[PDB]
C-alpha cells in the first residue's frame, strides 16, 4: 500500500525532529555515527582505555555487515571515543562468510569471537591473529559444522570455557566445545556439536545460559514456548520446563544477572512478561509499552531492576522494575505505566540490536537498518 | 505514538 508507505515516511520525519528537539531534556549523551555498511548485531568489548590528561577513553564495539551477497562481508571491531565523545573508526575489518547474523566475543578470552554466518554455519575468529585490514575472502579459526539454516542464536557459556549454543531457523539447539588451542593461523578447524536438541516444532530465535549455574540453558521460538533445559541430560528428551509463555512468537530471553530466578521473555505480541524460575508456569508481570514486535531484549549488567527492550515500532524502552505498582497522576499516566523509565526514539528504522556497555553507568549503544549506531545516556535526573 | 516520555522532559526541565 503506497498511502501506508508515504504516512510512514511522514510520521518518521515528524516524529525525528520532534525527538531531536527535545534531546537536550532527555540525555546527557548522545552521540551518532554513520556506518559505511548496516549490522545486525552490536556488542561492547568489555575493555576500557582511559586517555590521561583528556576527558574521553576509547571503548571498542563488535560489529558485522549484510550486503546480501552482493560484496564481501566483515566481521568489524570500531573504537569509539566516550566522554570521562566524538570518533568513531573501524580499527579491524575481518572478512566473513556471508551476512554477520550475530557476533558474540567469549566472555573468558574476549578476543575469540563467534559468529552465525552463512547458511548456518558458525566461525570462530581470533582477532589477534587477523591483521586491521585483510585481502582476501574469510579464513575463520574453526568452522561449526551442524545447522542446516541460518540463524541468530549464539551464546557462550560464562562458566564453561569454550561451551557455546546457538540456535536456527532448522528448529534445532547445538550445543559446542570450542577448544581454541587447536587453533592456528593457518587452516580452518572443522568442529561438529557435542549435542543438539530437537525440542522446538519452529524457528528457534534466541538461546541463554544461566549466567550462575552452567548446566541451565534458556531458549525461546517461533513455536511460542520458553525452554529451559538441564544440559547434563539425555538430549532425546523433553526440555525439564517447557513454558507456554506468550501466545504468539518469542523473539527473545534474557535471564537476570543479580537474581537467579527472574527470567524475561519479548514476543511478537508487544510484550515484554517477567518469570519467576520456582514457579515458571505463570507469568509474573507483563511490560506493556511497545507499539510492534519486541525483539532485542537485555538486563543492565549494573542494576538488577533495570530492563531495556527494543521493537520494530522503532523504540529501545528502559523498564524500572522497582516502580511497578506506583501511584501515578492522570497528566504521568498519559505516557505509559509507571514501570517505564525511559523510552529512546532516535532512530528512523528497525532496530537490528542494542547493547549495554559495561564499563559506563547507563550507557546503550543501538543500531538500526539505515546504518545509524547512536550511544546515548538517558538524563541522571531520570534514573538517579 | 510517543516518541519520548514528557513526564521525562519535566522532570528534566526542572
Amino acid at each position: 500500500e503506497l498511502n501506508a508507505e508515504i504516512d510512514l515516511q511522514k510520521t518518521i520525519q515528524e516524529e525525528y525532529k520532534l525527538w531531536k528537539q527535545n534531546v537536550p531534556f532527555l540525555y546527557d549523551l548522545v552521540i551518532t555515527h554513520a556506518l559505511e555498511w548496516p549490522s545486525l548485531t552490536i556488542q561492547w568489548l568489555p575493555d576500557k582505555k582511559t586517555i590521561p590528561g583528556t576527558d574521553y577513553s576509547i571503548q571498542r564495539l563488535i560489529l558485522g555487515t549484510h550486503t546480501s551477497g552482493n560484496d564481501q562481508n566483515y566481521l568489524q571491531i570500531a573504537s569509539v571515543q566516550l566522554p570521562n565523545s566524538y570518533t568513531i573508526e573501524i580499527s579491524q575489518k575481518i572478512p566473513h562468510d556471508g551476512d554477520v547474523n550475530r557476533a558474540r566475543y567469549m566472555p573468558q578470552k574476549p578476543e575469540i569471537i563467534a559468529t552465525m554466518g552463512e547458511g548456518g554455519n558458525a566461525y570462530i575468529f581470533d582477532t589477534t591473529c587477523h591483521d586491521a585490514l585483510t585481502t582476501g575472502e574469510a579464513l575463520p579459526q574453526a568452522v561449526l559444522k551442524g545447522h542446516t539454516a541460518e540463524g541468530f542464536g549464539l551464546c557462550w557459556n560464562p562458566n564453561l570455557p569454550g561451551n557455546l549454543a546457538t540456535g536456527a531457523e532448522d528448529q534445532v539447539i547445538c550445543l559446542w566445545d570450542v577448544q581454541t588451542q587447536s587453533f592456528t593461523s593457518s587452516e580452518t578447524k572443522v568442529i561438529s556439536p557435542i549435542a543438539k536438541y530437537h525440542r522446538h516444532t519452529d524457528i528457534v530465535n534466541d538461546v541463554q545460559f544461566h549466567p550462575q549455574h552452567e548446566a541451565l540453558l534458556a531458549s525461546v521460538s517461533d513455536d511460542c514456548t520458553l525452554q529451559i533445559h538441564d544440559t547434563r541430560l539425555n538430549p532425546e528428551e523433553e526440555a525439564p520446563k517447557v513454558i507456554q509463555a506468550h501466545s504468539k512468537a518469542i523473539n527473545a530471553v534474557a535471564i537476570n544477572p543479580f537474581n537467579d530466578y527472574l527470567l524475561a521473555t519479548a514476543s511478537a505480541d508487544k510484550t515484554v512478561a517477567l518469570w519467576d524460575l520456582r514457579n515458571p508456569y505463570q507469568r509474573l508481570h507483563t511490560l506493556e509499552g511497545h507499539e510492534d514486535e519486541v525483539y532485542g531484549l537485555e538486563w543492565s549488567p549494573h542494576d538488577e531492576p533495570i530492563l531495556a527492550s527494543s521493537s520494530t515500532d522503532r523504540r529501545v524502552c528502559i523498564w524500572d522494575l522497582e516502580k511497578i505498582g506506583e501511584e501515578q497522576t492522570p497528566e504521568d499516566a498519559e505516557d505509559g505505566s509507571p514501570e517505564l523509565l525511559f523510552m529512546h526514539g532516535g532512530h528512523t528504522n528497525r532496530i537490528s540490536e542494542f547493547s549495554w556497555c559495561p564499563n559506563e553507568r547507563w550507557v546503550v549503544g543501538s543500531l538500526a537498518d539505515d546504518n545509524i549506531l547512536q550511544i546515548w545516556s538517558p538524563s541522571r535526573v531520570i534514573w538517579g | 505514538n510517543r516518541v519520548f516520555l514528557r513526564r521525562n522532559v519535566r522532570a528534566v526541565k526542572m
